[PDB]
RNA sequence: UGAAAUUUUAGUACCUGUGAAGAUGCAGGUUACCCGCGACAGGACGGAAAGACCCCAUGGAGCUUUACUGUAGUUUGAUAU
RNA sequence: GGUGUAGUGGUAGGAGAGCGUUCUAAGGGCGUUGAAGGUCGAUCGUGAGGACGGCUGGAGCGCUUAGAAGUGAGAAUGCCG
RNA sequence: GGUAGCGGAGAAAUUCCAAACGAACUUGGAGAUAGCUGGUUCUCUCCGAAAUAGCUUUAGGGCUAGCCUCGGAAUUGAGAA
RNA sequence: GUAGCGGCGAGCGAAACGGGAAGAGCCCAAACCAACAAGCUUGUUGGGGUUGUAGGACUCCGAUAUGGUAGUCUGUUAGUAUAGUUGAAGGAUUUGGAAAAUUCCGCUAAAGAGGGUGAAAGCCCCGUAGACGAAAUGCUGACAACACCUAGGAGGAUCCUGAGUACGGCGGAACACGAGAAAUUCCGUCGGAAUCCGCGGGGACCAUCCCGCAAGGCUAAAUACUCCCUAGUGACCGAUAGUGAACCAGUACCGUGAGGGAAAGGUGAAAAGCACCCCGGAAGGGGAGUGAAAUAGAUCCUGAAACCGUGUGCCUACAACAAGUCAAAGCUCGUUAAUGAGUGAUGGCGUGCCUUUUGUAGAAUGAACCGGCGAGUUACGAUUGCAUGCGAGGUUAAGUCGAAGAGACGGAGCCGCAGCGAAAGCGAGUCUGAAUAGGGCGAAUGAGUAUGUAGUCGUAGACCCGAAACCAUGUGAUCUA
């Protein structure tokens, strides 16, 4: 059968032009009083999936 | 060429001969045969097909 | 070629590796699986992305965004491709399709200015970038919105 | 007349020591001509049973309750007849 | 192909190159003047393995190239004899 | 002759229900599942580990990194002593 | 594997558009009219009518045609199925028991598919190509016959157009959609409409617009499957294989019963299956015969290993042995003729194989021995390497024709050529931001795609064997309570 896509990942990541995966940042839901404004400002920015994590999950996003 | 039924009938039974119509010719047939005896009309039809 | 002298192109075909066929082969006994453990069992191994119970990366990360029901994506074409036509040519979505430049137009053709235009053309497309429109006009041509 | 459990192959000694720390098989020494029969049961950690004790498995099953979630029944009301 | 230098223990495991088995295609062969198979031999190759001769046997079988695999056993208290 | 397994029967022992009853026997779901034990068959050549860190209802499992192997790219040569 | 669903986990997962196979549309209820009977309506029958660019009734006109059928044991006809007939061409030579094999000359082919015949046959036989054939019964198609459907235009004043229905509340269920914002569809319960200025849907809901007309029914083809029958096919099995069953197999056997369930093929070309004689009670042998062969004698082709036994070339009764290896006198023998073979006094060294382990000769595990069988495979996807074709392009899928082939057509569709953003949107840029700033992701800085093959992974039992168990049908009180 067709290989299925991991819907959770599909919702949380985006494929970039270079083949990488763009992702959100954790610790951006609540309890912002426990983080400095610098932390919040720098977590607002997106990021890319690390090499090790990408090698673990790529097969689940092949046909995203 | 299509329609040469009598030629096909007289030739098919020979052990060394394989008969095919110009419209129905295949890589395997050509390669297997050591020689290819083709009528002029058959060659024309082959060229048109290819 | 002769059926009794067939020869594949070098490197075109390889020999399958069979495991569990003696020690000297290098994959005897354990068949390259190692010794015991979950991965050494038939049907063994954990599901993709599993991390042994540590919260997986997707669980850590938050969901984001939404898909617009009325999303419109345009088939994109550039001045470099437009250069393939002759001066005075009437470029149309049908013309592009027949030329094979745009097999699938999606919501319609949008023209971008990645390349440098050189031919005078009358280009008809769903949308035009500002730079693309200026380049077409500078090349002596004209643009119309279908 | 005629089985069986067992059985890696065995030309299958003792002491001290060594060794996965308790050796017929390894080291040193000692003893011992070859093959049996009738008896004994120290050893072959002897045979029989993939230990039941103990621990482990995000195993099973039976049982309990003020564990959780359900539920048959029982009861109460609305409503239809 | 030659010279030189260096290197060539190895479990898990990775890479490469090969042997052998059955079958398919093509080509080229072998067989009651004895095939396969069995057995014996003091044979050849670096290895898996390959020949050759004697005997038994009595009808199918190699070889080269390529292709496909129910393709290689010594262990599973494996199954059957 | 009657009582049949989500059951029956029980002067009550988890006692009996066709020589193993804390839930009979047979068939099917079914090749249940087994992070566990056992087994996994030809050859040679090159190279060759780990038994660690982090996290884990995690501890004899797993994931990423570390250590091995094969291919590739590039360098103001960045490695070792 | 998209949109979505989902302790938003594990997973589940569409539909429309587009491309194809096949194609077919029709009947009522109601209004209205007539007949009949009863009790002006009220039931039966007939006529009438079947719809959304609203239709029908009804009222006018004009037509009494034109076409069709998804009807019939109605006939006629053609074909076909169920037996069959015909169907070319070789003799010698050598070996051999036997010729098809060898050699020499020939012959046939619309037949050189295949099978059998004393070994391997185009020309020996059965067949094959081709030609031909049906008294009888089926089946199919056509023809006719019968049968049944088939009307156009105009007006709306009124009438009809499916009621306990649609819908709503409550509780469930099906829709990929798990109540969620929830459409749509279905069930149970209760409430409960409108009706052409009407009604439903377009994913809560309202308005506009668009599309359609429920609560009645029927309908061939394309699709699914094979217990069977016929004709074939296979890089399918070849007697531990292949159906459990090649053989008197669901048999023997086991169980009270449901149920479980085997083993077992081969003489020879032809029985020519050993007349007769001898030992023996027979069995079984030895002759004699058959046969090419009887060590092919019915336990019958071949006849391996374990295991057993006979004969003997060498060694062995002072020796402590994982049984070998290295060295070696003596004796024996003469081979793929090799700086040979067998045996071996004696001396040196030396604790099996496998599994699992930090570590095993291990007093840890497994194997009594021999033989056979017995474990990473395939399908569909993902990704990487290698290879080929093409190349800013690559490529067809279903499907039609065709030998179960290749191949041709089929461009719908898929990947690539533009990215950025959650999105509107912009675009070699874009997002953030007040910013022509910075920064992120991209372009400059270009190769992809189809297929083959291999490595790995995913869904599948997924390398093989193994639970205690769980669940759903059944069979058991001939034991025992
Ligand atoms: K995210
Ligand atoms: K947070
Ligand atoms: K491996
Ligand atoms: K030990
Ligand atoms: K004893
Ligand atoms: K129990
Ligand atoms: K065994
Ligand atoms: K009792
Ligand atoms: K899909
Ligand atoms: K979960
Ligand atoms: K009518
Ligand atoms: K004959
Ligand atoms: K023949
Ligand atoms: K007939
Ligand atoms: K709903
Ligand atoms: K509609
Ligand atoms: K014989
Ligand atoms: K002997
Ligand atoms: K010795
Ligand atoms: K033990
Ligand atoms: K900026
Ligand atoms: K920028
Ligand atoms: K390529
Ligand atoms: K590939
Ligand atoms: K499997
Ligand atoms: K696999
Ligand atoms: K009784
Ligand atoms: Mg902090
Ligand atoms: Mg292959
Ligand atoms: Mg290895
Ligand atoms: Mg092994
Ligand atoms: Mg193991
Ligand atoms: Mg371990
Ligand atoms: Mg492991
Ligand atoms: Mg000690
Ligand atoms: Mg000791
Ligand atoms: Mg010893
Ligand atoms: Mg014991
Ligand atoms: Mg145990
Ligand atoms: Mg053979
Ligand atoms: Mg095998
Ligand atoms: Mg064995
Ligand atoms: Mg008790
Ligand atoms: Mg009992
Ligand atoms: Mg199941
Ligand atoms: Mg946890
Ligand atoms: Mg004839
Ligand atoms: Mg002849
Ligand atoms: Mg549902
Ligand atoms: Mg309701
Ligand atoms: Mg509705
Ligand atoms: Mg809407
Ligand atoms: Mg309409
Ligand atoms: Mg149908
Ligand atoms: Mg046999
Ligand atoms: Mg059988
Ligand atoms: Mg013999
Ligand atoms: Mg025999
Ligand atoms: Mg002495
Ligand atoms: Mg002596
Ligand atoms: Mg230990
Ligand atoms: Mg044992
Ligand atoms: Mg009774």
């Amino acid at each position: 059968p067709k290989q299925k896509t991991h819907r959770g990942l599909a919702k949380r990541v985006k494929r970039t032009g270079g083949g990488g995966l763009k992702r959100g940042r954790a610790f951006t839901s609540h309890r912002f009083h426990g983080k400095t404004k610098k932390q919040r400002r720098q977590l607002r920015k997106a990021s890319m999936v690390a090499k090790g994590d990408y090698k673990r999950i790529r097969q689940q996003l092949a046909r995203m | 060429e299509n329609g040469n039924d009598f030629a096909a009938l007289s030739a098919r039974n020979l052990p060394n001969v394989s008969v095919v119509t110009s419209d129905n010719v295949s890589v395997l047939d050509v390669v297997s045969a050591n020689k290819v005896l083709a009528t002029q009309t058959a060659l024309t039809q082959i060229e048109e097909v290819l | 070629m002769k059926l009794h002298e067939l020869k594949p192109a070098e490197g075109s075909r390889q020999v399958r590796n069979r495991v569990g066929r003696g020690t000297s082969s290098g994959n005897g006994k354990t068949a390259g699986r190692g010794q015991k453990g979950q991965k050494a069992r038939s049907g063994g191994g954990v599901r993709l992305g599993f991390e042994g119970g540590q919260t997986p990366l997707f669980r850590r990360l938050p969901k984001r965004g939404f898909t617009n029901i009325n999303r419109k994506d345009y088939a994109v074409v550039n001045l470099d491709t437009l250069n393939r036509f002759e001066d005075g040519t009437e470029v149309t979505p049908v013309v592009l399709k027949e030329a094979g430049i745009v097999k699938n137009e999606k919501a319609g053709i949008k023209v971008l200015a990645d390349g440098e235009l050189t031919k005078k053309l009358t280009v008809k497309a769903a949308k035009f970038s500002k730079s693309a429109q200026e380049a077409i006009e500078a090349a002596g041509g004209s643009i119309e919105v279908i």
